[PDB]
């Protein structure tokens, strides 16, 4: 597109966001929608049954109160938008002042940008590590603090899994072993129970609307299957997996077990910290450990094909980069593209929206792939989906658009700065502004109340706001960071568009974190090292792309990637341990203080029925 | 970082926003004046 | 089509200046009150 | 050089090795030399005060007996020469059959060679790991099994280092902490004592030869300094370093401490396994921990300069690559280079020998640098010296010779295969054959007996055979592995020269390991992962050099380095833990068996005075 | 010596290939088989 | 895909013998 | 607005450089100083 | 080398101000 | 590896060493015959 | 110089064949006895 298309599109995206905020201001004041817009307060139990003033209110809660109110993962996520402003605001300013002889100017700027970015990341990594350590030290007792998950318990002809686990731990951790719970494959039973719930909803639907005999018959048949299955899963030795949740008397002991190799064969008796019981992805505990290697290989191949085939939708969007491509793809638009105003509106918004729609189901696919791979916790599944999404964006959204563009790399990049700018305004600015309306929950909330509610108690189930969406949010931020770092030395006018995005997204999400979103698991910012690593990868990619465009002076261009990686290793050595190792001293302090505070705690009673598959509880 | 960032924002809006906004005002008026 | 197009040209020619001044001041005033 | 120079040089190096073996056969049968040639048996206490039959004898001891006789490190080292034959024998054969259309033939061969090498390395890594685990399980009680070294104990205004250490461990490891010994800086005292010993040797020398008053005066003056220094080092609080050797009641506890982070600050209270007391490089325990970072940086810079300045000696040797360079450098040779026979002898041997002499002091320099860096054990110092030597050979012996050659990379490499061949025959074949004579120990042994012996007891001190020399031996093997992998696809006639070297070196060193060398420390093949890593680096280097020579088909050439590294990561995950983690189960088994076997062991008495600087003992 | 030696090598060397090929075939089969 | 892999493996063994016989002689 | 703004940036931006330069100078001095 | 580094640091600060003034305007 | 390697060594020396050694014998004799 | 050079040419011309045969057999015999 051209400058006037950027101008027209910006005018429209600004006005559109403004309108969404007006609609929001109206909907949030209608009392029948409080259960949707203030869901967090209902979940906490703190709430009973101009127009942009919500912005200042979102900013009034101190970060420490937000950590206790919303959780640490929610706060650390939000700080990523803040990181974006810290990294790019001075880049946008210096790039403008200096770049808007030339060969060397570009090299110097590349160093200035890399150093600033690394400096900011170093400071952020230190900050997050300190928040994590304090958060964990003050964290309330929870079963995972004492529990490790043992995988690949070797077989024995005579002894059961339970006997092997009890014996191993009494012998090798004799002072602290307390109790264990063996993993059971109850996937069939769990599916029958979920199916029964769906059938029950249909029966309740038809009863409120009054087919009744049909749904009753399905309920009785499934109830019989459930009863039969409960007997078989409980007394069937093949339902027992060679895995167990092992609990210890102290946190110190659990830390020792979780952080050390137990046997001489490094692939057996594998120990890791257990997920909090609500963070356990129970279905994947039924996957035999040894199959995980093959499953990951298959998904790497499936990912290749997904990335490969998706090139076609990208090429389509790039065809639409010109007005001729637009009318050829959509001939019905010819009558309105002679008009200068509409030509700019369509040229701006159409390829932006088309790409956004094609990518709409991408995170569902990636989450399915992640589940196939066998991860056993919700937090791990979201981190892997974020990983794959990031790679996908690097190849299909960024490089493929640039290459396809040239088909319709050095020169190819500057030619697409405009495309990425209109994309950011549609996906970024208008995108987050519409998210605050949160239309999907309003619609589902009202449909449930209208047809699936028999009692007011059901209205507390209709209220499921979801969560921040680490797996769909983090990859968007990272794409914009990459575009910023790539375009900053060549087309600096891109940067103000990402700065508006980071600022707007920060205020919109801070609002949603406080009033709307729940948190499904608390990983205490365990994801931070991945966020850090992705930024480092983005710096390296930008530096290599610059070599191609600028040209090769090679020792300067080569040193940038080397120095950037050396920085990364410094940080892994110095800050990463706050996320991947649990100091024995810290474990001992919690144990000491807890004992003094609660001298009569029955720890075994507390932990004994934790980690029992919910279908049995 | 937060204190320095906040000062920069206050200084920008107090002193440079006016002429920046004036240019946007003119650009919009001109665009529409020249259409149709 | 023409009714609208003329209404738009007229809005901007006569009322945009006042609207723009109100928006300009509102922004400056907003930031001045945040901290 | 040319083919007839290779032929003549081989005839001479073969004959020379033969002659060295004849001389050896004579010297080893003279009874006054038994204390030199059979030193290992005297050290064990098993010996009292054609002609090539020693070869079959060297091969008669079963590997398991050699492990108990010589030690595991000595056996694993020897197996490296065996690894060389396993990797290269089939390469030499296939390269000859296939290489002695062409573009693709070279790519296929590169894959065949890489795969075979990786396969062999995988199997070796498994084998070494199993030997290490069995060796350690059966190892006799030794103080380091229960001891960890704590570094960077943080300061405290009120408490001493000893008090801080005792408190920290009683609180965080309350069940097993047994005792500790604080590190003292006694470097001045230790130097005075060593100086006194040197003065005493001079006094004994002059007394046997009969200046006497002079040496007596020096002994009395130094004795006074020693007495005064002992009082000051013992009662001087600044002699106490923030470090300690901490011992535990069980091996299990020491393993837990050694393998875990102790405090939230990852740079403080650092814990690692203690070296065996005889493997402690006591002088470097006096280096404040924080200075180690700067010291390593300085040595990386010093290494750069060493590598850089050494280019000149390399260039000199390459000048001597031609007969004109030889006579210009040494005009006195003109009268004998017209003779065809001598022309070949000089052309072959002279640049070989000249390079060997220039590099003669290189390992002393590298060991000095390694000591400067602050490593605290003998085994660590030898591993670092080997590392630096390897890099030095890659840059100064291999690449610099090739580049300098061209000055007097693709084409440059084939042109030097002949140089490397004559170098191998002089450095390799003739080299190890002369080492068996072991002339330096004969000379020093006899000079000590003639002039510094007053009593027959002194003859047990004259007998110091040294050790295998990991830091000078391993880098030679690795250079030849690199030359093999680099030249195998281009000039296969090089390979038979390294095969003879590996075979000859194996038999000569097996003999020396059994009859001559002592072992200064037992690291139970802890060095293996470094040996493995160097071979992988050599594979990658060869593959990249091939791309340059052969030409770019690029996906095949690119995949080789990628796949080679993927193999390396597999091995790190699967075999490396046998060398870098101590399973808790293994520790528990040793503790259980020991207690049952020796129910009345006073472990505290055993460990309490271990790790006391020898100058005080 | 070389003409005969190279042929001797071809056969001596080839002798070990057939069983290696069989082991590789099984290794792949088993690697994927563990999936089910 | 077991039904395709098994004969594919057999075809590859023959492909190797042929390619190497061509390189060798 | 741009000519004045760019100059305002030069001064606003430059304002923070002098003390940064001093901190970097000390950081190097101290890094090496720990050696002795 | 403390006696050379201190004034070197001062020279570098001036070198930076000069280079950037040239790039900036 | 050890058993197969040992067989290859025994087979080489028993069968191919003779003609390989004969060529070396001839090469040495010829070299000296042609000198001086 | 000539005394030696003639002695060397003569050694090889008349005695090398016997020496070479002894060496050849010694090697084959050696390997045959190792295992
Ligand atoms: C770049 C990738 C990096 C990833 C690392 C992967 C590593 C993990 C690997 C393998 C993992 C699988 C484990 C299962 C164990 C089976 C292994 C076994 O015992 O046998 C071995 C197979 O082992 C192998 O894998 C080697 C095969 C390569 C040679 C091809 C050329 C053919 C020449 C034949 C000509 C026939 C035609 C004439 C017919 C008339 C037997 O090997 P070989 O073939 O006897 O010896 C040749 C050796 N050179 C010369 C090649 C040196
Ligand atoms: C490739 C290497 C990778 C290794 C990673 C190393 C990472 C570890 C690093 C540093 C480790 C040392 C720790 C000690 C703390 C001191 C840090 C502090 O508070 O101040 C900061 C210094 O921090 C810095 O280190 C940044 C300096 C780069 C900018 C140079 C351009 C000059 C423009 C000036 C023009 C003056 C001329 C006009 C005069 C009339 C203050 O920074 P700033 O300069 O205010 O902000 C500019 C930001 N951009 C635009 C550059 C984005
Ligand atoms: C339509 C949009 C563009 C209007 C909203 C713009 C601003 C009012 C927002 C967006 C981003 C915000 C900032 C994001 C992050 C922080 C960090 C926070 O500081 C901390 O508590 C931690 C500081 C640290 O990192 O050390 C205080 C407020 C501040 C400066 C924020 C103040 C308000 C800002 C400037
Ligand atoms: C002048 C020189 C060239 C004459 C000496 C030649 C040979 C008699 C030597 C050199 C290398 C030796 C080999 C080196 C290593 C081993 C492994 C060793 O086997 C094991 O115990 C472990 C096997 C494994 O790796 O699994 C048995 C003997 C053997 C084949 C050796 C037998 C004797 C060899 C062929
Ligand atoms: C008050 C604050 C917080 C909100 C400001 C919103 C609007 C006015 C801002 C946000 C980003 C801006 C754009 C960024 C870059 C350029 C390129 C230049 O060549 C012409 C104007 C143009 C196209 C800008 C126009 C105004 C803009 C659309
Ligand atoms: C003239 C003014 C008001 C216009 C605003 C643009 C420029 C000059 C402003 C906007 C935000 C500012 C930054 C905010 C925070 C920090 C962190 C500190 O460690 C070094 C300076 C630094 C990096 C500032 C440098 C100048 C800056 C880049
Ligand atoms: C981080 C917070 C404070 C919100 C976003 C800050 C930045 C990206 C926004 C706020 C207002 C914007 C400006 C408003 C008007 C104009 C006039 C036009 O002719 C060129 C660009 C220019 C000068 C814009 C550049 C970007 C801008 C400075
Ligand atoms: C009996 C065994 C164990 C010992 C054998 C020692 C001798 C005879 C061997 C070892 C390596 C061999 C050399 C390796 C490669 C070549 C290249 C070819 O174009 C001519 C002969 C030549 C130069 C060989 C001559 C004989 C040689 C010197
Ligand atoms: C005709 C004969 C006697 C001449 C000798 C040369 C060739 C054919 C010999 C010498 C040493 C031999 C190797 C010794 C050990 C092994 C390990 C096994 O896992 C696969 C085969 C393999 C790799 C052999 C292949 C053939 C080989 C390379
Ligand atoms: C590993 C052990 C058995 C020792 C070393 C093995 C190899 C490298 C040695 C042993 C004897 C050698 C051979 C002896 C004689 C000749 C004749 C010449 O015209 C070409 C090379 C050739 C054919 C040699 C090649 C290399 C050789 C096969
Ligand atoms: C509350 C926001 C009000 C926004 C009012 C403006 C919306 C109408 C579209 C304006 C487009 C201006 C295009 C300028 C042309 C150019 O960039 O050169
Ligand atoms: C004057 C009030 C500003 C606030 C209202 C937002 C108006 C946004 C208009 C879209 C940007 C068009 C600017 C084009 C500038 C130019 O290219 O000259
Ligand atoms: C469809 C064409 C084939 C190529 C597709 C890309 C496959 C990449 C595979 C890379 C190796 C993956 C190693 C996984 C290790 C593990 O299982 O943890
Ligand atoms: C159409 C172009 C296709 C390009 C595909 C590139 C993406 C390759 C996907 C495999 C990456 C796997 C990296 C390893 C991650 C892990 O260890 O889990
Ligand atoms: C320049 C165009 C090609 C794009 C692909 C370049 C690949 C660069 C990868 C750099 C990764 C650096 C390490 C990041 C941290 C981590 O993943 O652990
Ligand atoms: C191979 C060359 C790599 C060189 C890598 C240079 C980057 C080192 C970064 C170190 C920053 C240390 C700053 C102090 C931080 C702190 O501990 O407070
Ligand atoms: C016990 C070892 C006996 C060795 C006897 C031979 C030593 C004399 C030198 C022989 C050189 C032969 C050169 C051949 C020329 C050529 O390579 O073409
Ligand atoms: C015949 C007895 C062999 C054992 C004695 C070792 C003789 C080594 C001679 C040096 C190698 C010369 C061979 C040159 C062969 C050629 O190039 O034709
Ligand atoms: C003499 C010219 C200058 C360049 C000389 C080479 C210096 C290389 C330094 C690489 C970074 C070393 C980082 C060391 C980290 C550590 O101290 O452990
Ligand atoms: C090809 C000429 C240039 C030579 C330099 C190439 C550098 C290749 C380095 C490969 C290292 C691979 C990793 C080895 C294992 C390790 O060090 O941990
Ligand atoms: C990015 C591509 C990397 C692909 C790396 C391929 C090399 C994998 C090697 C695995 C060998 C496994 C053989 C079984 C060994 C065993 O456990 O017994």
């Amino acid at each position: 597109a051209t400058l006037q298309d950027i101008g027209v599109s910006a005018g429209i995206n600004i006005l559109s966001a403004f309108v969404f905020f007006i609609i929001f201001a109206v909907l949030r004041l209608q009392p029948f929608n409080d259960r949707v817009y203030f869901s967090k307060w209902y979940l906490k139990g703190l709430r009973s049954s101009k127009f942009l003033n919500w912005m200042p209110e979102a900013l009034k809660m101190p970060e420490p109160e937000l950590i206790d109110h919303a959780g640490l993962d929610s706060v650390v996520y939000l700080r990523i938008y803040w990181l974006g402003l810290k990294i790019f605001t001075p880049i946008a300013v210096l790039a403008w002042a200096v770049l808007v002889m030339r060969f060397w100017t570009h090299i110097v700027m590349a160093y200035a940008f890399t150093i600033w970015t690394c400096y900011v990341l170093m400071k952020e990594y230190e900050t997050i590590a300190n928040m994590r350590l304090q958060f964990v030290a003050s964290e309330a007792r929870r079963p995972d603090q004492f529990t490790v998950l043992v995988r690949n318990v070797p077989p024995d002809a005579d002894e059961s899994v339970s006997e092997l686990v009890e014996h191993f731990f009494l012998v090798n951790h004799p002072d602290h072993y307390l109790t264990h719970q063996v993993v059971c494959n109850a996937n069939k039973l769990a599916d029958l129970v979920k199916k029964k719930k769906k059938l029950q909803n249909w029966l309740d639907y038809y009863q409120l609307k009054y087919a009744i005999e049909h749904y009753i018959a399905e309920i009785d048949k499934i109830s019989k299957e459930i009863s039969k299955e409960r007997e078989e899963v409980v007394n069937d030795p093949k339902a027992i997996m060679p895995a167990a949740f092992v609990s210890f008397k102290t946190r110190w002991a659990a830390a020792v077990c979780a952080q050390t190799q137990q046997t001489r064969n490094p692939t057996q008796w594998l120990t890791e910290w257990a997920p909090e019981p609500r963070d356990v992805f129970w279905s994947n505990l039924a996957i035999p450990y040894v199959s995980l290697t093959v499953r990951r290989l298959i998904m790497h191949v499936a990912f290749f094909f997904l990335t490969f085939f998706f090139i076609v939708p990208i090429a389509f969007v790039q065809s639409l980069a010109t007005i001729e491509g637009i009318v050829k793809a959509a001939p019905f638009l010819k009558f309105i593209v002679d008009d200068k105003f509409m030509k700019s509106v369509i040229q701006g918004f159409l390829p932006g929206i088309a790409l956004k729609l094609f990518l709409a189901f991408l995170p569902s696919i990636l989450m399915i792939m992640s589940k196939f791979e066998g991860f056993t916790s919700i937090s791990s599944l979201e981190r892997r989906a974020a990983f794959r999404y990031y790679i996908f964006n690097l190849v299909n959204v960024f490089l493929a658009s640039v290459i396809a563009g040239a088909a319709f790399i050095g020169v190819a990049i500057p030619m697409k700065a405009t495309f990425f700018i209109t994309y950011i305004m549609v996906d970024g600015w208008a995108g987050v502004a519409g998210e605050i309306l949160m239309l999907k929950p309003l619609i589902m909330f009202h449909l449930k109340n209208a047809f699936l509610v028999k009692t007011d108690k059901d209205r507390e189930e209709a209220m499921d706001p979801g969560s921040i969406g680490f797996n769909t949010g983090e990859p968007r931020i990272q794409l914009y960071f990459l575009l910023g770092l790539v375009y900053a030395p060549v087309t600096p006018m891109l940067l103000p568009f990402i700065l508006v995005f980071f600022a707007l997204a920060y205020i919109v999400y801070r609002h949603q974190i406080i009033n709307v979103y729940n948190q499904e698991y608390e990983s205490a910012a365990a994801f931070w090292p991945d966020v850090h690593g992705r930024v480092i990868a983005a710096l390296v990619i930008s530096q290599l792309l610059l070599m191609g465009l600028l040209g090769t002076a090679a020792p300067f261009l080569i040193a940038l990637p080397v120095l950037t990686i050396g920085f990364h290793h410094f940080c892994k050595g110095r800050y990463e341990p706050a996320f991947i190792r649990y100091p024995l001293q810290e474990a001992m302090m919690k144990d000491t203080l807890e004992t003094a505070r609660e001298p009569n705690l029955n720890l075994k009673g507390y932990l004994q029925n934790a980690y029992v598959h919910p279908v049995f509880k | 970082f937060a204190e320095k960032f906040k000062e920069a924002v206050k200084d920008y809006f107090a002193k440079f926003w006016d002429p920046a906004a004036e240019k946007l005002k003119e650009a919009v008026k001109d665009y529409f004046a020249k259409l149709w």
